[PDB]
RNA sequence: CUUAAUGUCACGGUACCCAAUUUUCUGCCCC
RNA sequence: GGGGCAGAAAAUUGGACGA
């Protein structure tokens, strides 16, 4: 007929074409994309005598240019949001003239449902659930039932029992229907007979599903908001889909990529977090015996450790590992060790938060007592001291000796755990394993709430860990790469039978990157950015954390000394993905034993003393050079427990 | 005590929609202009809510308490309390998420509702006031609302505006917003009141009132105590004149209008409008038409007389605009609407954190105030959304499809019409090259809960620049842009827009204000970076459009000022900072306090300076020097101004800086859009990567370098400006171009076209200067790949300028500058055909000219050689000619139709000037184009692309066989000739150059050097074909024969017995005057450059004809090749130039040295070229004479 | 009629980015 | 036999790679 119908034909043979599971993803969005070049194309040339049958074509190549768009992490993205309101918008005006048959108001309105479902499921506030009901209504009573040949009308069918209004006369062509899939068939159980059982098994079912789906799916999301459901009304299912759920969600975040899939994948604390929550109220029922809710908390432990630092693990390659750096911007890219295998006279320490309790979780493991326990803390005033001392310190330097107090004080007062005798007993060396806001704090600085209480490097032997996977089970040399100033940090050190392999004055960066294996010990400057851009002073420019990574394969199972300033606070106030990124953690990831890396800016004398501390190659020295006075003069607390322990024996 | 305040603003602010505390959450831009003014709807009134002045005094003080220690005369203050819902609720209606500045000790006592601190009773803690509505007045310190000092209408405060977000690591930005501009000189007046009930904290309120200076957006000071019958006109006129049938050119009379502006109103009282010819009777195309009967020349003027009240700018623009729209309802008017990627984002987005920030006691905290002149070195541009769209009020227009304009790419422009450079353009500036000094800074988040504590974030938290405006309300000049087609080097689809640049050289001022405790050493980097000196000659890259070069302003004029906050607050209170007053401190050399800066650090000085700013952008600049006239085609600007010149050179506007105003003077100049197309177009053909399928997620070496849909472009250009210009007196050279019909070898019935380059001669070249910057991110295959571009531009392949294959803006050479980097700096016999044609139709009644028949058959090669990268089986390279003539050569100079200066004996006689550029004698390009294009289109029977339709003395069109005619679009397919000299849509292959003489005898000798002409009638098709029933005569050739002795002789008895003043003499070549010219070619074939060579020199005893007179036997030419240059330079040899002119004969065989003769219209035509000198009209028309005439 | 107060960094965001005013034409000629 | 031609045909909005 007129060029109008045949370039809606055309649009409806591609989208039709790209709406099928065949045609891959890969040459999926272009054709969509196409068509609505059509149809847009078209609509410009005649603004109101446009037929209602372009309209809606419109509004269903929106609705595919939508869910083609996937979600880039904690923020959803504007595109999706722009075609899910364009769809709308279009459905709207086709229904205010609707000139078509009764099929033609049945695909409008099924079209306009679903976009509402998913506009609904991204911004709630803009299309309230009351209009959502009352639209769905309006299609369900107008046709919009078959579910043989309309997986819409199941997706219209799940909403409405998620509403709150019964479907008996439905239920028959819902379980039989050859497209649900076993999401629909659960919310079908749960929902239209408020039945447990059928439930169970279709839903785990789906839980041995999402084994093979990739993180980008929206299925992920459909299960995490269905099991928030099942939590909102008090049900004994949710613990059993959020245990499978978290499995199933282990065994797929190995096989993703981390150049471009995982930092915007991975937007699942929800469901580790209420995994956790899972683990912990069923440990929380009373057991005949310790023997398995004593079990629990290990399994605490690992929903902790899972979640913490994927991307770090798998750290040419330089193009690679830039495209990573890329990425880290919101910019454009184009065995384990076993958790009881710990040795004698240690004890680790687990960290989680919950976002959706609110509340934080710390898991221990006493090697001689073979005892795990959790114990509960809030992490709200903890975070505003946090990003206080971090902004007093970003503007002054040195000038936030107080707030660093002020900080650690307070962590022993929010966290009582750290210093009881049953949680970590007296003695035993401590290795900490944080989450994404413990990692920048001085844990090992901690003081405990008393009239006068100690630090918990006093009595305690501190070790810092970003994972639990980083722990893993030589020349007896001596190096030292110097670049400071010919006119301080001087002393006996430049020349105290250090060693001839690779002792250096005025070093540079391709020095560092030609080492034998040995204790490397590094006195210059770093400044740390913001990405994980951290430079090191070294000659000819520097070397960097991306260079660090690159370059250095020498200082494999070496005990780094690095006294540089700002080297382990490295990583910005805020978290992304619970990753940190200082170049003493890039030592660590190269192979290091071992790295006193400093948290920030030290001095030289301070750093002297460190390296001339060759008693055996610490806290011991911490503790004799004054850090037990921060509440005598704060300036020395401040340069005195920026050096920490990373790394794992 | 109640206290009356007011409001003066002093640049432009923004307003929002009223809306409310329960409705600011539904709208998206009230959440976002909650620091904003409020509008309401009643056209409204407008006002500033009591909270928001409120905080902005909350702000103020804290600041200022901080500033002093915590101590203002005397009484010491406390901390204050910002956190609430501590025991109960009600959370105030406004959020904080900033670092609040608290103090060392601020120990008095626990103040209670007994002796609230000044601080406090500001804040109104322990008073009655509540926060769910008001009910009373009771406060302790009131607010109220300020209002604006008869139901005013909503456009005339607002219009809107799109701010931007441009991201850093692409040049792309990914979002922008809506904004609501307003006026600060008539309605940026507001009155309000405040009451004080506490009389121990006045001090504290007047020091607060003198101290804000972030209100709305805008500094500001706080002060106690028709259009319908222009619509109709142009209805009128756009039916008038399709009734004409010329509606098709009536987009060029609104683009003309529109000009006009830059013109006074003299251009239409004085009748200043170009006249046309002077002895057409005809007048202009365009303006001396009849519209409604009236002349347009006159009509206009009829329609200003009645449209003095609007004022010529607005006259123009409004008629300009409705001609355009009138135009586009009869082409629908275009309309734009973007699917995706137009995110209006805002960030609506409750951690409710307080984080206080203490600095150390005996901070030395001083306050930098910059005032300077941003003078603008090249064009400026700054984006601003079309009319219509930035009205405000009608918004939200929500998948609604918006109205195209006239201009394209509006440029900032206040209510007076004055250039504005904006805030935000100029703080987007200072945070990207802020970025680059750091070398480490945060991509911007919106409405991220928490400060970003990034270097480059902090640094511009503490500073405040204000808007501008150029004292210079004239119109903007308009810089159209074109887009090429690299598949057939033409225009692409669809692809041309105007562009609105301000003249260069205005001299905005540049206020920028440092709050901190030192001054930063990227700032410093930044300024130097910015600044005018000797040799930096400025790098403040600010604007829009920088990969075309548009928007590099060089900062001078630069003054560094500083009050002393810790101790000299008082004044800065007393003077309000200068704000709005900065233009005074550039004359003041002064209010107390603000010393001078004295420790301001020098270029070579600053460690981030070389780091990372200087490198940043390296200039090469280097000068061009063409031989040939150069010509942009300013078409638009041609109508206008004396002259009736069709196409005058594009001339730069410049505007003097601190002189008397613009230059009457124009500059003439190359577009840097030239520039940069020509380089892009030089890297995509060596690179292999243009007509590339799709540049999706491409990465080639063009992508990279000249930036992308969505990078930037990592070299930006600037003007190629012309500087050998006053040592001239020609610069313009009148040079006349027509198309010679291949039927009747004469002027079609529409082809004069008349073209007015620059000056330019092989012994007086056109130095044109220019100069590219490049990013400190290239390898050497980068910079080597530019070097070759550079020069390709220096081998001459790449003519600038329009009209290259006639020879116009040929490059002689480049001279790189000796400031260029140093790594850039170092690593930038004859053949004579032995065939021979006896010609032995008559060796020992006569014909005119004869005709050439060549059949209907043709090839089309569909196939088309792509203009794309050069083909590795294809030869690209340079053929040098000597040139000499076998007969006397005559071309005039039509510049000057008085050269001879003989119209004292007889006026009225055209005595023109043989054709000269600043005195060297030489031959036109066109000339030859056209001899050898004929050639070859007779040689490979092509086609009669240039044919007199339209005649009859029926059947006007179909008398030629409908298979020979003027080629279209290249679907239908492209002939030899077509293929090698190319035709619309198609760039031919082959440019042809000048002709230079430098040798032979000087001239012909018999008013002197100057033999007179018969009368040149106009040619007759009737003569040729005389019956309807003969189908067409074929192509017409002219003989050798020497006819001009007997001119030579009879000079005196012509010249005065008959045509007294209708003949023509000019001055002539005399016989054996060798000249040299260059064919260049680019992507031949074998076949190709075989068939054009045998077209140059096809053996002895042949000749071509040049120039006037053929039938008279003036001007014959004898082609010789000096060196067939060729680059895949290698010269070829020169055994006949064997397996190039051989496959052109096999290739023309279907349609040892070779036999021409043995093709009959080949034997034809080269019968025709017979030059048989190197050894030894009315009865003929009758019925009964000779009926059948043939050729 | 404005505003709501023990919390407004929106100066918290360059209308930014991409595409050569060009392709084609002998100041020329007889009834 | 007391000249014609002085331009024409176009193109004057197409866009704007997130998995
Ligand atoms: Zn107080
Ligand atoms: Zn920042
Ligand atoms: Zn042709």
């Amino acid at each position: 007929p007129t060029r109008e119908d045949i370039d809606r034909k055309e649009a409806e043979r591609l989208l039709d074409e790209a709406f099928n599971p065949r045609t891959k993803p890969v040459d999926r969005k272009k054709i969509i994309n196409s068509a609505l070049k059509i149809l847009i194309g078209l609509y410009k040339e005649k603004k109101d005598d446009l037929t209602s049958a372009s309209f809606i074509s419109i509004a269903r190549a929106y609705y595919l240019v939508s869910i083609t768009i996937l979600p880039k992490g904690t923020t959803i993205p504007e595109k999706k949001k722009e075609a899910l309101r364009k769809g709308i918008e279009f459905i709207d005006r086709a229904i205010n003239k609707f000139n078509g048959s009764i099929l033609d108001s049945q695909r409008a309105f099924r079209i306009k449902s679903v976009l509402s479902i998913e506009f609904n499921r991204i911004d709630r506030e803009k299309c309230d659930n009351i209009k959502l009901k009352n639209l769905l209504n309006e299609a369900v009573d107008k046709g919009c039932t078959d579910f043989d040949t309309y997986e819409w009308d199941i997706q219209i069918a799940i909403r409405l029992c998620e509403l709150g209004v019964d479907m008996e006369g439905h239920f028959d062509n819902l379980i039989k229907s050859n497209k649900a899939n076993d999401l629909q068939k659960a919310k079908a159980y749960y929902f239209i007979k408020k039945d447990d059982h059928k439930a169970k098994e279709h839903m785990d079912k789906c839980t041995a599903s999402l084994k093979y789906t990739p993180c980008s799916h929206r299925l992920w999301d459909e299960t995490v908001g269905f099991i928030e459901r099942l939590k909102g009304d008090s049900s004994t299912l949710w613990r059993d889909f959020a245990i499978k759920t978290y499995r199933s969600c282990r065994v797929q975040e190995k096989e993703t990529g981390t150049l471009r899939l995982r930092w915007y994948w991975s937007r699942h604390r929800v469901l580790y977090d209420m995994a956790f929550l899972a683990v912990k109220e069923q440990a929380d029922d009373e057991e005949p015996d310790v023997n398995v809710k004593q079990a629990k908390i290990k399994k605490l432990a690992e929903i902790s450790d899972s979640l913490k630092s994927r991307f770090s693990l798998r750290l040419e390659f330089k193009k690679f590992l830039d495209k990573c750096v890329t990425a880290y911007q919101d910019g454009y890219v184009i065995k384990l060790l076993e958790l009881t295998q710990v040795p004698e006279g240690w004890v680790v320490v687990h960290f989680y938060l919950n976002k959706l309790e609110g509340m934080g979780n710390a898991i221990v493991f006493d090697k001689c007592a073979n005892s795990w326990q959790y114990k509960e803390f809030q992490y709200k005033e903890l975070f505003e001291v946090f990003l206080t001392w971090q902004a007093n310190y970003n503007l002054y330097k040195e000038n936030a000796a107080e707030h660093l107090v002020t900080l650690c004080k307070k962590i022993g007062e929010t966290m009582p755990f750290l210093f009881c005798d049953n949680f970590i007993p007296n003695g035993k060396d401590v290795l900490f394993v944080p989450h994404d806001f413990l990692h920048r704090l001085p844990l090992h600085g901690s003081i405990e709430n008393k009239t006068n209480g100690k630090l918990f490097l006093e009595n305690h032997s501190c070790c810092y860990l970003p994972a639990w996977s980083f722990a893993s089970e030589t020349s007896d040399e001596y190096v030292l790469l110097k670049n400071f100033d010919q006119g301080h940090f001087e002393t006996l050190q430049n020349n105290q039978i250090w060693g001839t392999q690779s002792v250096k004055d005025g070093a540079s960066s391709d020095d560092l990157e030609n080492i034998r294996n040995n204790p490397r010990l590094l006195t210059i400057l770093c400044h740390g950015e913001a990405p994980f851009r951290s430079m090191l002073k070294l000659a000819n420019g520097g070397i960097t954390y991306l260079e660090i990574l690159n370059s250095v394969k020498g200082l494999k199972g070496s005990q780094v000394i690095l006294g540089a300033c700002e080297t382990d606070l490295v990583p910005p106030l805020s978290d992304v993905m619970d990753e940190h990124y200082s170049v003493a953690t890039a030592l660590l990831l190269i192979g290091a034993a071992g790295v006193v890396g400093t948290m920030w800016k030290v001095r030289s004398n301070k750093t002297k003393s460190l390296i001339e501390w060759k008693l055996e190659n610490l806290n011991e020295w911490q503790k004799e050079t004054g850090g037990a006075a921060y509440k005598d003069h704060p300036p020395t607390f401040y340069r005195s427990i920026a050096f920490r322990s990373i790394g794992f024996p | 005590m109640n206290i009356t305040v007011e409001l003066t603003f002093f640049e432009p602010y923004r307003l929002v929609e009223w809306f409310d505390w329960d409705a600011r959450k539904k709208s998206h831009s009230a959440m976002r202009g909650q620091a904003f003014a409020q509008w309401t709807w009643k056209a409204g009134k407008s006002f500033i809510t009591g909270t928001l002045v409120r905080s902005a005094v909350i702000k103020a003080v804290e600041e200022l308490l901080s500033l002093n220690n915590g101590k203002w005369e005397g009484v010491p203050c406390c901390n204050g309390s910002f956190q609430t819902d501590e025991s109960k609720g009600k959370k105030p209606s406004f959020l904080r998420k900033r670092h609040t500045l608290q103090w060392q000790a601020n120990n008095k006592n626990i103040c209670d509702k007994e002796e609230a601190c000044p601080f406090c009773i500001l804040l109104g803690r322990f008073d009655n006031a509540g926060k769910v509505h008001e009910r009373n007045k009771d406060y302790d310190i009131h607010f109220s609302n300020f209002d604006l000092d008869n139901d005013l209408r909503l456009v005339d405060i607002a219009s809107g505006r799109i701010l931007n977000r441009v991201d850093f690591d692409t040049g792309k930005a990914k979002d922008y917003f809506r904004t609501w501009e307003a006026d600060y000189e008539t309605y940026g007046t507001y009155t309000g009141r405040i009451t004080l009930r506490n009389e121990h904290a006045k001090k504290l309120l007047l020091a607060s009132l003198g101290f804000v200076d972030k209100l709305c957006g805008a500094l500001c000071r706080i002060e106690v105590i028709h259009n319908d019958e222009l619509r109709k006109q142009a209805e009128v006129i756009v039916e008038a004149f399709k009734q004409n049938d010329k509606l098709e050119k009536i987009r060029i009379l609104a683009d003309a209008i529109r000009t006009l502006r830059l013109h006074g109103e003299g251009v239409i009282e004085k009748d200043e409008l170009p006249d046309g010819k002077e002895e057409r009777d005809k007048g202009h195309h365009l303006w001396d038409i009849k519209v409604q009967g009236t002349a347009l020349r006159t009509k206009l003027k009829e329609l200003w007389q009645s449209n003095k009240d609007i004022g010529w700018r607005k006259f123009t623009e409004m008629l300009g605009s409705n001609l355009y729209l009138i135009y586009k309802k009869e082409t629908g008017v275009s309309t734009r609407f973007r699917i995706l990627g137009d995110t209006e984002y805002y960030s609506k987005a409750g951690s409710d954190l307080f984080i206080p920030v203490t600095p150390p006691e005996g901070i030395e905290t001083k306050e930098w105030i910059i005032v300077g002149r941003l003078k603008a070195a090249t064009p400026f541009y700054f984006g601003v959304q079309q009319p219509s769209d930035s009205i405000p009020g009608k918004e939200k227009k929500e998948d609604s499809l918006v109205i195209n304009e006239h201009a394209s790419f509006n440029i900032l422009l206040d209510k007076e019409n004055r250039y504005r450079i904006p805030r935000s353009a100029l703080r987007g500036a200072l945070r990207r090259d802020l970025r680059t000094a750091f070398g480490s800074g945060c991509n911007v988040s919106l409405g991220g809960q928490i400060l970003c504590n990034c270097k480059v974030c902090i640094e511009m938290r503490r500073i405040t620049l204000k808007d501008s405006v150029s004292d210079f309300s004239e119109p903007p000049e308009i810089r159209y842009r074109i887009a090429k087609n690299p598949g057939t080097a033409t225009v692409e689809d669809g692809s041309l827009f105007d562009i609105e640049v301000g003249p260069e050289g205005l001299t905005f001022p540049f206020v920028l204000r440092y709050r901190g405790h030192k001054f930063p050493e990227q700032l410093s980097s930044v300024i130097r970076y910015w600044e005018e000196n000797d040799g930096k000659n400025g790098m403040a890259w600010l604007g829009g459009l920088d990969s075309t070069g548009k928007g590099r302003f060089a900062l001078k004029d630069i003054k560094i000022f500083e009050w002393d906050l810790n101790q000299k607050i008082n004044e800065y209170i007393k003077e309000r900072g200068m704000r709005g007053k900065e233009k005074e401190l550039l004359e003041m050399g002064l209010p107390d306090g603000l010393i001078p800066y004295k420790f301001f650090e020098e270029r070579e000085c600053l460690f981030p300076y070389k780091e990372n700013l200087k490198p940043q952008w390296s200039e090469v600049q280097y000068t061009i020097e063409v031989g040939s006239p150069l010509l942009t085609a300013d078409t638009i600007s041609a109508l206008t101004e004396p002259g009736n010149r069709a196409a005058i050179a594009y001339k730069k506007r410049v505007y003097n800086d601190g002189n008397n105003a613009i230059e009457p003077e124009p500059r003439f100049a190359v577009k840097s859009e030239t520039h940069r197309g020509i380089f892009r177009t030089a890297v995509g053909r060596r690179t292999g990567d243009l007509g590339k399928e799709d540049h999706e997620d491409c990465t080639c070496d063009m992508c990279i370098i000249f930036g992308n849909e969505h990078e930037s472009s990592k070299i930006r250009f600037e003007d190629l400006e012309l500087i050998n210009g006053n040592e001239f007196e020609k610069l313009e050279k009148h040079i006349d171009h027509v198309a010679i019909d291949r039927f009747t070898g004469g002027a079609l019935d529409k082809a004069k076209f008349d073209t007015y380059p620059l000056a330019g001669s092989p012994k007086k070249p056109l130095k044109l200067k220019g100069r590219f910057w490049i990013k400190k991110g290239f390898s050497g295959d980068h910079k080597l790949l530019i070097t070759t571009a550079l020069s390709d531009i220096r081998d001459g392949l790449y003519p600038l300028g329009s009209k290259g294959g006639v020879g116009y803006g040929w490059v002689a050479g480049i001279s790189i500058d000796d400031n260029v980097p140093d790594d850039f700096k170092e690593m930038i016999g004859p053949i004579n055909n032995d065939y021979v044609h006896p010609g032995h139709q008559s060796p020992k009644i006569y014909y005119p000219h004869y005709f050439l028949d060549s059949g209907s058959k043709v090839y089309r090669e569909k196939d088309i050689i792509t203009h794309e990268e050069f083909t590795e089986e294809l030869l690209s390279g340079k053929i040098n000619c000597k040139l000499e003539t076998l007969t006397p050569l005559i071309i005039p100079d039509t510049s000057d139709e008085n050269g001879l200066k003989l119209q004292g004996n007889k006026p009225g006689h055209k005595n023109y000037k043989f054709f000269n550029i600043n005195g060297e004698l030489m031959i036109p390009g066109s000339e030859l184009r056209g001899m050898l294009r004929t050639h070859f289109e007779a040689l490979t029977k092509s086609c009669f692309a240039i044919f007199g339709e339209d005649s009859t003395l029926k059947t006007l069109g179909g008398k030629l066989d409908k298979a020979l005619h003027p080629c279209t679009g290249l679907s239908d397919g492209l002939c030899p000739g077509c293929h090698l000299f190319g035709t619309t849509d198609y760039k031919g292959r082959v440019k042809f150059g000048f002709a230079k003489y430098e040798n032979g005898p000087e001239w012909l000798i018999t008013p002197e050097r100057s033999l007179t002409l018969g009368v040149l009638e106009s040619p007759r098709p009737a003569f040729s074909i005389p019956d309807d029933e003969s189908e067409i005569p074929g192509r017409k050739f002219y003989l050798h024969h020497n006819g001009w002795r007997i001119i030579r002789q009879k000079q005196l008895e012509i010249r005065e017995t008959v045509q007294p003043e209708r003949n023509v003499t000019t001055e002539v070549m005399d016989k054996g005057n060798v000249f040299s010219f260059d064919v260049r070619f680019e992507n031949l074939r074998e076949w190709e450059l075989g068939l054009l060579l045998q077209s140059l020199d096809p053996g002895k005893n042949i000749a071509h004809k040049l120039g006037k007179g053929k039938p008279y036997g003036f001007g014959s030419v004898k082609i010789k090749i000096d060196s067939l240059h060729t680059f895949k330079i290698k010269r070829v040899p020169q055994s006949d130039i064997r397996e190039y002119i051989n496959k052109g004969y096999q290739k023309l065989i279907e349609w040892v040295l070779p036999q021409w003769h043995v093709i009959p219209h080949i034997d034809k035509l080269y019968k025709l070229l017979w030059v048989p000198f190197l050894n030894d009209y009315k009865k003929l028309g009758d019925k009964d004479n000779l009926p059948y005439k043939t050729r």
